Parts: structure tokens; sequence; C-alpha cells
């Protein structure tokens, strides 16, 4: 019945071929100093109604494989088995408290021993940004109650209220950014370009940052509704909108007498080129800024590849969205989380591997 | 066609560019008044690139100069070709710099690049599409320290895909013209990673030495280490002006020559550099041109080549040669010298070959490099600053002028992670 | 009648278009502007044939040809040079920038926005032709419009034009000699769509014509004017049966169902008899039997590849001027014999002959002279998969440093589209590796 029901036929047969043991909640943590979440997204209702097959397949707790439509010389259709290593691969009948296992994190944890932690958030349009971080799972009004962002702000301020922590006296500060073509702004007031420059004992900061002292968990989720008021950075495409700059929501871990901060806590908004660039728009503005939203991408990949496989030439100063962010990668008791969203979807495969493979920088070999 | 901006900042600048102009006009045939009287139609072509029209058959350099502070401004104009320049170019303040780089990024500079970038964007606009932005400016001085990085953070800002090419010339481990020196060429390479597509290490010592250990010169004068400067930048763009056989733009250099966005630091070669009357005991062809293309006794960045390994490079060849022997010498020196270069690049050496020589010679080339043994140029200046910076020794006259003191940290932070990222590819694995 | 369109692209594609159209005026006896005095003294024949040449009713000739190259500088030498009035003046140049050597700008930064002017010129050019259809196209691989550019002409080409024939003429690069440091990276990204689109992809080299240029020959100093002639002597005998008359005339069609077995393993590795010099025109007899046995040794070969350690598929010799068709199935059935010249087992049949009898005629200006006879043989082998070898490991040498991509990701193409050039190239290659090796029972 189905006129593409034969490439969907090998891959009904390839499910029974090897031994489906997924990832289920509850499973033991390792240290993972550099961790790569791979989330995939499930099937929506727009896709059934368009005759679409499912192509990723998630066999493993550590392994996913992408399945592709192509053909031998003789004309002859095979699949071609894409075999990645996460450590981390998720299902598609993962719950996000699933995800909260793993992502709301403990790695928040670490920010309360005394060291600092960063999180990444990269994905395509329609693969699961709009249910994480950015505005999170909920409808027509995406409102943080039911995604990482709000899950998150219960593990930063409410387990600091325990009175081994309590006793500690420590306090909650936020502070935005925006991360343009070679630019750091502030959410605060957008006419504020501030300078990156670096004290004498070696620690990059922002000059002139200013941050609130607030809140509890109700406030500081609205905080964003004051993030995503100037709409960064104008927008001028056909699915408005999708932000060219970077946002950096640092959450700062200090006591009162302090003048002494040890546990910053930062998410990031990866995002960037998804839908190919319009280089049919004569604008030289569309051109100057999303090039450079691509080198900035590559800086990304190119300063963890150098973490995990250490080296003494650690590459900083290729872009600033590096360089604002150098003090919590060098860490001692530091680690790092990066988020890689899905979309299952046959006719968005080639987009698919790019974001595959863009998370596949840190070597892992498929022993099998 | 393609057209470029050149810019003069520092009393260094325009000195090199008063020279500039002159091997550029007897390129294209051009007496002092703009007049061309040119032997041939070939050499009109691109005429576009460096001299814009006027009303009679008058042809003006695109030249601004920021740098004619006035004890420079009634010399360059009562110089050999000071009726060429466009008067209302000379754009300059009063009570210049003081070999201070606060005193040209931050006192007078902002006084004075309101003047300058009402100057660039009219002469942005009288052309057709612009790629080049040639600042001939210096480091270690006032003005083309402080002013000449300042204008590169204001144009680079108003275009940001331009290739903006910058010839520095460098301090020296011996040559001491500058007591404070140390500190304009930190501040200054600070902004010249960040805000540049290629920028040329020029030093004086490897002028000095070409004009003693290969030309013979008795007295080697200012002018006759300008004259070998501007024969390199008449050779960068001379398959801009001139057709050829293998053409490469200010651009297909700079994708090529440049593997990381911060590793574009080049040192430039010349030849055939030699000294005679019209008697010379050699013989001009391609294996001739480069074995002393090579050779580390003709760099002019002043670092020994054989330190470290190169890159890559570029030989931009002119004249009328042969594709096989400028194919084949290329490979030959690349694998006599498998160490000397980067084992993990396929193929380090481009080839740029046009087809209209320089005036009086029958062949000419120049080596655009980029190695690993420029290093030495940044670790010596980042010994001489830390010396410095350590007493706190000359910094009452940059505090006094409204820098502060996380400034200089700043700078040294950023010059010793170039010396980190060139002393790893340095290494073998 | 039949025809071609040549759509020469780069300065690769437009410098050998000057000596591919120098050579075409030569034999027809079409002067430099556009008149035909050679046949009024006769006073007849059509000579200046309608594959090659638009006819206006002034006596003038115009070529069937259009070239884009995204800079001025290549193209005015030829609006100023001898060939200035011969072509129509519409020789695309619009380009305010150069392509700077890569795939990026390129495909998607400005090639776009010329190809709007491209394709219309080529469709206020093809409605002017009834019958046969082909594209010889001109570029390299390794430049930057020449492997951009002409990724983006051939998927707009592929859709407005559906089926017809492309023969593209592409000179690819060598293993030993490299005139750029970027040139791994663009010649496996034009591969994408040279094995998709492009039907028939001639590959020649550089350094494999240099040995030819010093050995037979014997020019010890050969510049670009003296290799365009040999890939013009080329591209003349593979469309001379279009135009000329012959015992055996192949088509273009001919080509695609013999050369190609399979829809991606159309590479086919041309050749040549340039053992002329003119000196050795003398002292030598270049029978049948001579000529056909200068594809035996690799030291004629137009690409660095040895055929000695591969198999082949389909050959297609192509003959010129003084050719008897008795001598051939002599210098047949030997190639047949020497057991080195290794076939597979699932061709049989091995060769097929064209005998065009008009004969190569010569470019006053040097370098070879008046020949009797020629061959232009043509063979995909499974000998081209050890030639992309040695470029998919310097690909795969400079791909681990992420070394020179900035330039690449930073002019809108994506990052991931490397690493979806390097699985056709790896699977391509694996291609050759199943077709080689017969099967037993
Ligand atoms: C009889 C003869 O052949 O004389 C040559 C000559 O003897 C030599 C030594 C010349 C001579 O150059 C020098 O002595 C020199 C002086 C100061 C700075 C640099 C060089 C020459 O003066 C320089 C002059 O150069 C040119 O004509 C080029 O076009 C050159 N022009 C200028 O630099 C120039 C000078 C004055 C006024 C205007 C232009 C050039 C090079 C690159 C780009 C543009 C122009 C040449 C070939 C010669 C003499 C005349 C002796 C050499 O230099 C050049 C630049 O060609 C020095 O080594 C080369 C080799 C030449 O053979
Ligand atoms: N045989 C021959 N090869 C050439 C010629 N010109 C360039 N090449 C070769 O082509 C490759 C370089 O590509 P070019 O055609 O010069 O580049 P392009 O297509 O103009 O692209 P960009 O300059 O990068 O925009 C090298 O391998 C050269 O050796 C020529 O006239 N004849
Ligand atoms: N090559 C060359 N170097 C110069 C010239 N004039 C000064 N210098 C060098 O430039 C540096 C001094 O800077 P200078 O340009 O005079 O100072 P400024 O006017 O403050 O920019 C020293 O290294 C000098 O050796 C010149 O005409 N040619
Ligand atoms: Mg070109």
């Amino acid at each position: 019945g189905n006129p593409n029901w034969e490439t969907a036929q090998m891959i009904r047969e390839y499910q029974s071929t090897l031994e489906f043991v997924p990832l289920l909640d509850g499973q033991a943590v390792d240290d993972h100093q550099i961790t790569v979440c791979v989330r995939k997204r499930p099937i929506s209702r727009k896709e059934v109604n368009r005759k679409e097959i499912d192509v990723i397949s998630v066999p493993r707790k550590d392994m996913l494989i992408v399945h592709e439509p192509r053909s031998k010389v003789d004309l002859t259709k095979f699949l071609e088995n894409h075999k990645f290593r996460f450590d981390y691969a998720f299902n598609d009948t993962c719950d996000n408290a699933m995800v909260y296992k793993y992502t709301a994190k403990p790695l928040v944890k670490t920010i309360f021993e005394g060291g600092m932690a960063t999180c990444f958030a990269y994905g395509q349009t329609g693969s699961g940004k709009t249910h994480t971080m950015g505005g999170e799972f909920n409808g027509k009004v995406q409102d943080c109650k039911n995604g990482i962002y709000a899950m998150a702000a219960k593990d930063v301020f409410v387990t600091l209220n325990m009175p081994r922590y309590r006793a500690m006296n420590l306090v909650v500060s936020a502070s935005f950014f925006e991360i343009y073509s070679g630019k750091v702004f502030d959410l605060l007031s957008d006419k504020q370009k501030l300078r990156v420059l670096e004290d004498g004992k070696q620690q990059v900061q922002v000059v002139g940052l200013t941050e609130k002292v607030v809140d509890g968990v109700e406030e500081v989720l609205k905080l964003i509704q004051h993030g995503n008021a100037a709409r960064t950075s104008g927008q001028t495409s056909a699915n408005s909108n999708s932000s060219r700059s970077h946002a950096v929501f640092q959450i700062v871990l200090r006591p009162q007498g302090s003048t002494k901060i040890h546990g910053k806590f930062s998410f990031i908004d990866l995002a960037g080129n998804e839908r190919g660039v319009d280089t049919s728009s004569a604008d030289r503005q569309t051109r100057m800024e999303g090039a450079e939203i691509n080198k900035s991408l590559l800086a990304l990949k190119e300063c963890i590849r150098a973490l995990g496989k250490q080296s003494a030439h650690l590459p900083f100063r290729v872009s600033k969205l590096t360089q604002v962010l150098r003090d919590s990668f060098i860490g001692e008791k530091s680690k790092t989380c990066m988020i890689a969203m899905i979309s299952p979807g046959l006719s968005s495969c080639e987009h698919t591997l790019n974001t595959l493979r863009y998370a596949d920088r840190v070597k892992e070999l498929v022993v099998k | 066609m393609r057209e470029i901006v050149h810019i003069q900042a520092g009393q260094c600048g325009n000195q090199i560019g008063a020279k500039f102009w002159e091997v550029i006009s007897d390129e294209h045939g051009i007496d002092p008044t703009g007049s061309y009287h040119g032997d041939s139609d070939l050499q009109l072509e691109r005429i576009n690139v460096y001299y814009n029209e006027a009303t009679g058959n008058k042809y003006v350099p695109r030249a601004i100069l920021v740098d004619l502070e006035p004890g420079t401004m009634d010399s360059v104009r009562s110089g050999p070709f000071g009726q060429i320049f466009r008067p209302d170019n000379f754009v300059f303040g009063q009570s210049g710099a003081g070999n201070n780089w606060a005193k040209g990024h931050y006192t007078e500079g902002a006084e004075l690049v309101d003047s300058v970038l009402d100057v660039v964007r009219k002469e942005s606009e009288s052309c057709d599409c612009l790629q080049g932005f040639q600042l001939t400016h210096s480091l270690g001085g006032g003005t083309g320290s402080g002013m000449g990085t300042l204008l590169i953070s204001k144009i680079r800002e108003e275009y940001p895909d331009r290739i903006m090419n910058t010839f520095s010339v460098m301090p020296s481990p011996k040559v001491s013209d500058t007591v404070v020196e140390p500190y304009n060429a930190t501040l200054s390479v600070h902004q010249l990673v960040e805000n540049t597509d290629e920028t040329y290490c020029i030093d004086n010592e490897a002028l000095y030495d070409i004009c003693f250990r290969t030309l013979k010169l008795t007295t080697p004068t200012y002018g006759d280490l300008n004259h070998l400067v501007s024969a390199t930048m008449s050779g960068v763009t001379t398959c801009l002006r001139f057709p050829g056989q293998l053409n490469a733009d200010l651009r297909k250099l700079a994708v090529n020559m440049v593997p990381f966005p911060r590793l574009h630091f080049f040192m430039p070669g010349f030849a055939p550099l030699t000294s005679r009357g019209s008697q010379q005991y050699r013989a001009l062809t391609v294996p001739e041109l480069t074995q002393q293309m090579f050779d580390s006794k003709n760099m002019m960045a002043a670092c020994d080549p054989r330190h470290g390994r190169y890159l890559t490079v570029a030989a931009i060849f002119r004249g009328r040669m042969s594709m096989k022997e400028v194919d084949e010498q290329m490979l030959n020196v690349q694998n006599k010298n498998s160490s000397y270069f980067v084992e993990w690049i396929p193929n380090n050496v481009k080839t740029a070959v046009c087809d209209i020589p320089p005036r009086g010679l029958k062949m000419s080339a120049t080596f655009i490099g980029n190695s690993t043994a420029i290093q030495e140029l940044f670790k010596r200046i980042s010994e001489q600053f830390t010396a410095m910076f350590r007493r706190k020794a000359f910094l009452h006259w940059y505090t006094g002028e409204g820098m502060d003191e996380m400034e200089f940290t700043e700078a040294e932070s950023n010059m010793n992670d170039l010396v980190s990222e060139y002393q790893q590819y340095q290494d073998a694995t | 009648m039949r025809e071609c369109i040549s759509i020469h692209v780069g300065q690769a594609g437009v410098q050998i278009g000057n000596a591919c159209w120098e050579l075409y005026c030569l034999e027809h006896g079409i002067q430099p502007d556009g008149q035909m005095p050679s046949d009024k003294t006769i006073g007849g024949g059509d000579d200046s044939f309608n594959t090659f040449f638009s006819e206006t009713g002034a006596g003038k000739h115009v070529p069937r040809a259009v070239f884009v190259d995204l800079e001025p500088t290549v193209i005015d030498e030829v609006r100023t040079g001898t060939y200035r009035q011969l072509f129509h003046p519409e020789q695309l140049i619009t380009g305010k920038e150069d392509a700077a050597n890569n795939y990026a700008r390129g495909h998607y930064t400005i090639g776009k926005e010329i190809i709007d002017l491209v394709l219309d010129r080529i469709r206020k050019l093809a409605d002017q032709c009834t019958g046969l259809q082909g594209f010889l196209v001109f570029h390299s691989f390794g430049g930057g419009t020449g492997s951009g550019f002409t990724s983006l002409l051939m998927e707009r080409l592929s859709v407005d034009y559906g089926k017809k024939s492309k023969l593209e003429f592409s000179i690819y690069p060598a293993p030993q000699v490299s005139t750029a440091v970027v040139e791994p990276y663009n010649s496996i990204l034009t591969t994408h769509t040279t094995l998709e689109h492009s039907d028939c992809a001639f590959m020649v080299d550089n350094e494999a014509i240099y040995d030819i240029c010093r050995r037979n020959l014997d020019i010890e100093r050969p510049t670009y004017t003296n290799l365009n002639r040999l890939i013009s002597q080329i591209v003349s005998s593979i469309t001379a049966s279009l135009r000329f008359d012959g015992a055996l005339n192949v088509d273009l069609t001919e080509f695609q169902t013999n050369l190609v077995p399979y829809p991606r393993i159309h590479f086919p590795l041309a050749t040549y008899a340039p053992v002329i010099s003119a000196e050795k025109a003398y002292h030598e007899q270049l029978s049948v039997a001579e000529i056909t046995n200068a594809c035996f040794e690799p030291a004629n070969q137009m690409v660095k590849c040895d055929p000695r350690h591969g198999k082949y598929m389909a050959c297609c010799l192509l003959y010129r001027g003084d050719v008897v068709p008795k001598d051939v199935n002599a210098a047949i059935a030997t190639i047949k014999t020497k057991r080195s010249i290794q076939f597979v087992d699932w061709c049989p049949t091995g060769f097929k002959v064209g005998i065009n009898y008009q004969p190569p005629t010569v470019v006053p200006g040097g370098d070879l002279a008046k020949v009797q006879r020629a061959v232009c043989m043509l063979s995909n082998t499974t000998a081209i998969a050890e030639a992309w070898a040695r470029l998919d490991h310097k690909f795969d040498l400079m791909y681990a440093k992420r070394a020179f991509v900035h330039w690449y990701v930073g002019e809108g193409m994506e990052e991931g589209e490397f690493s979806e050039a390097r699985e056709d190239m790896a699977a391509l290659e694996k291609d050759y590796e199943e077709v080689g090796v017969d099967s037993v029972e």
C-alpha cells in the first residue's frame, strides 16, 4: 500500500537481528568528566499523517545506530550501518524524568563541592530544544515547569537549604549574556557592550557584569521573561524566531561576605544555522552574522576534544564564546555536559547525521 | 574589478608608503603628475585597483595618510610624489603620540578617528567592490601602534568581510630605537591577533643583514630598507593587477596560507637580490630563484627558519616561466627538507605565477611563508615585557592617560597563547 | 543536426577553452573573425558544422560556448586577445571577487546570485538546436569555481534538462605535485555531485602529461600552453564523429552504452599517441599496430595511475586519419593475448573501434606535427581506485587536525558536509574492490 514501505521493510527486519538492551531509569552513574547527551524525541502526530519512517534505532545505553536508504552499484537497496558510541544513548520512550536522572544532573553536586560545571544544548529546528531549555514541554505558552531549566533550578536552590550546606551561608545570583559576533552583551541593558579582560590572578572576568541576588524557585524562572525581552538578535526569517547569538545564563554560588566565588553554573543555548543559509537574500548583514555563528560553533567542538585528549596548547582565543567560559573548563574539580536533540524523520535524515557527528569528537570507538 | 585602500599610520608608515607609491607608479608607468605615459596597453586594465581616475586623464592613489603629524607633513608634501596624493586625505592632528600607546589609542586617537573614518567611507563608496585594506604601520612607535590598531578595531567593525593585511614592522632583539618598545608591541599584537586576516612580520635587522650580507651596500640608508619592503608590497597584489597563468588574489593566499585563525603572522622574502653593475656572474632561471627564496639569510623577520617547521608557504612567481620547473622545484625542496616542514600537511607550498615581470628584471618572486620559527619574535618581546612590567617600570606614562593595570595582563596573556600555539606544531608527532 | 554545448568553468576550464576553440577554427577553416575564406575558393560544403558553430546570415560563425569563472582577469585575456570578435560578447564574468580556492565560495556564497545569468544563457543557447545535445563541461578539481561552481551548475542542469549526456573533462589533483594546499579539500567535495549528475567524467592530470611532454615530445620546459593542446587533441577526437565522415562513427550516446557498466563507475582515463617530436616524425613507421601498442606501457597514461595493478572493464579505441579497418583487428588480437593487459571475467567483448578518417591537424606554433593517424583510447580500469586512495589519504591526514576548515564552514556550508563527502569516497573506493574481483563456483 504505502509507496516507501520497502526501505522500512529492511528496518523492521534489522530490529530482530541484534539484542535490544535499552536504557531503564535507575542505573549507576560513573565519573565521566566529559559527558555527551543524545536524546531522541518521540514520533509526532504530523509524521504518521505524512508516511514517516523511523530511522533512529537505539539498541544500547551507550550506542546508537542510524540507517540510511542507499543502493549498490547494481541498483540494489540496502541499509548503511552508521555506528556511533555515546555515553548516554537515550530512547524515544524516555520521559523527561529518565532524563532527570542524567540532566537534572549530579554536576550540581559538583557545584557544592567547591567545583564548577557547565551544560550545553545543541540541536536542529523541530528536535526538542523547545522542550528542554529556552521554553519547555508546556504547550501554547512554553513556561518552565516540565523540562530541564525548571528542574535544575530546584537542584541548585533547594539543595543548599540542607543544613550542612545552609550553615555555609550561601546565596544565589544570576547573570544573563548575549554572545554575538565577537560581542559579549548583557540582557539587563541591551546597549551595554562589556569588554572581556583578565585579572593578574588568571581569572577571565567579563568587565562590569551586573547581577541580581535572586530568588526562590518560582521567580528565578521568570527571569528569562526579562532575558528574552530583546528577542536577540533581530531575526528576519520565515519560521520566526531562531536566536543568532548565544545565551549564557550563569548562576553563581557564593557566601555573603564575598568577594569569593566558587560554584559557577551556566546554561548555553547553542542556536545557529539550522535552516540553510539564505544566500539568495542579498542582505549583507545576514552573511556577516551567519558566518560567525558557525566559526563559534567550531570553536566549541575543537576546545572540548583538546580537553579530553589532553595537551598543552589548549585552544581558547579562536573566538569569544570560549574566552568567556575559559574559567569553568579548566577547574580541577570541574566537569562538562553537552546535550544533542535528535529529529526522528527520514526527510530530515541529512540534518540528523550532521548533529550526530558534531557530538562525536570525543573519539569513542565502537567495540561492539 | 577588485580595489584596495591603502592606509598609512605611524611615521614609519608613510616613509614606507612614499616609497610604496613610487614602485607602484613605475610598475604602471605613471609620472609625478598622474599622467599616464606607459609603454604598453597592458598596464591600464587594473589602474582601478590602486589609482582611481580624475578629470583630465590624471590618476590619484586611494592613499589615506593618518600619520602626517606636521613634522612629516611638509616632507611628504615637499617630496618626490607630494603632487600625487589627494590633499584632503592628509588627516592628522597636533601634539603627536610621543612613543606612547595610550596617546595613540585612547586620548589623541579618539579625537582623530572620526576624521579618518569620514574619509574611509568616502573612499569606499567611490569603488565598485572593495576587498583590500592595506595598513602600512609599525609596532614599537606611537601613532603606528596605538592609532594604527584603533582604526583596525573600527574598520573591521564597519567591514567584517574584507581582507585586512597590515605590513607590520616589528621590534628587534638588538636594534633598540625605542626604550618603551616592549610595551608598544605587546599592546598591539593583542589587537592584531583578533582583528586582521594576515599581517607580515618585518624586522630591521634582517633588512640590515641583506643590505650587507647580500646586496653589499656600503651605507644602506632608510630609503634602501623601504625599497626592499615595497618590493614585497607590490608582489602580493601582482596577480590582482596583471594577467597570469595561475592567478592568486589577496584571498587565495589568505585561505591557503593560514591553518587556524590566530596563526597568521607571516615572514616575507624576495628574490632575486644580488649586487652588481652590469656584469653579474649568474643566470636568472627558475632553479636559481628557488634556492635564494628559501635561504635563511633572505627572510625579513630576523628569525632562524631552520629552528622550526614551516606550516605552509606561498611562492608568488612573476615573469615568463615554465610550470614544470615551477612545480618540480617546489617539490624537491619539500622532500630534501622533510623535517623542516610539517609532516601532517599533504603539500605545503602553493604556487602563484603571474606573467608580467618588474621593469628591469626578467623574473622575480616573493616568498610568503607561515612558520613556527616566528615563535622567537614573540618570546623575546614577552621576556622583555615581563622584565619591565614586574617592576612596574614605565607605567605612569600610560596609566596617567586612562589605562588600567588589568589591560597589561590581558595583552601578555594573548601573546603568550601564540607561543603556546606555535611550540605545539614546532614539536614532532 | 547533432551538436554539443561546451561550458568551460573556472580558470582551468577557460584556459583549455583557449586552445580547444583554437583547434576547431583551424580544421573547419574559420578565421578569428568568424568568416570562412577557405571554402569560398572551392565554393561548396557546409564545413563549419553545426555541432559547434551557430551560423548567422552575414556569413559570420558563432560557437556554442559559454564560460563562467567569477573573476574578470581570465576572460579579459579572451576579450582582448586574438579571439575577441569571434565569440558572442556574453562570456559570463560577473564576479566581484574570486572564489579563493574553496568549495564554500563556491556552491553557496557567490556562486549563487551569478547562476541566474548562467542558466538563462544556456536556455537562450540550447533552444537554437534540433537534435542531439551534450554538455561538454570543462573544469578542474581542487580549484574554487571549477569545483564549487560546477557543483551548482550540475544540480541545476540535471533538472532543467533531465537525461541529456554530460561529458565533463576534469583535471584531477596529482598524487605527488599539488599547486595548492587546500586542493585535497575541494577535490573530495566535488565528487558528491560528479558521481550523481555528470554521467561520464574524463579525468586527466598534470604530472602524467608533464612526463609525456618531456619523454616523447622532448620539451624540457613545458608551459600551460603546451599542455592544453594535448588535451585539445584528445577532446577533438572524442567529438570527432559528430562532425566528420568516418567508417565507424561513435555518437556521444554510444559512449554511455559502452564505457559505463554501472551508474557510479564512470571514470575512464583517456590516452593518446603523441610520440611526434617532430624530429622523431621520421625514424618511425607509426602503423596501426604501433599506435595501438602505445597504450600498453604505463608511461603514456594521461593520469598518474598504473593500469597493471588493476583490471580493465571496457575500452574505446577511437582512431583518426588513414586507418584501414583490417589492421585494427591485428592490433586487437595481439592485445587480448598479452597476459598483463588484464580483463575481468564478466566482459569478454572488451573493445570498441571508432574509425573516423579525418587526420588530426597541426596547430602552428609547435609542438607536434603531421602524423597520418592517431588514437584516443578511453578505458575505465580498476586502477583508478589507487589514484583516489592517494587523495583520500591527503584528506584524512589533515581532517584529524581540524585544519583549513573555518573558511569552509564560515561561508554558509556546514561542517558536516565533509564527512558526507568522505562516506561517498570510502564507499566509492569500496565499489572498485568488488567489481574487479570475479565470483567463484
Ligand atoms: C642593469 C640591471 O639590470 O640593473 C638592476 C640590478 O642591477 C639589480 C641589482 C637591482 C637594483 O636594485 C637595488 O640596487 C636596490 C636598491 C634599493 C633597494 C632595493 C634594491 C636596481 O637598482 C633596481 C632595478 O629594479 C627595477 O627596475 C624593478 O622594476 C624594481 N624597481 C624599483 O625598485 C624602483 C627603483 C627606483 C624607482 C622606481 C622603482 C621593482 C621591484 C619590485 C616591484 C616593483 C619594482 C633593477 C632591476 C636594477 C637596478 C636599477 C640597478 C636589485 O633590486 C631590484 C629591486 O631589482 C637589487 O638586487 C636586484 C637585482 C637586480 O639585477
Ligand atoms: N592544464 C591546466 N591546468 C590548470 C590551468 N590553470 C589551472 N590549472 C590547474 O588547476 C588547478 C587550480 O584550479 P584553477 O582552475 O586555477 O582554480 P579556479 O577554478 O579558478 O578556482 P579559484 O581560483 O579557486 O576560484 C591546479 O591543479 C592547476 O595546476 C591551465 O590553464 N591548464
Ligand atoms: N624601515 C623603516 N623603519 C623606520 C622608519 N622610520 C622609523 N622606523 C622604525 O620605526 C620604529 C620607530 O617608530 P616610528 O615610526 O618612527 O614612530 P611613530 O612616528 O611614533 O610611529 C623603529 O623601529 C625604527 O627603526 C623608516 O622610514 N623605515
Ligand atoms: Mg581562479
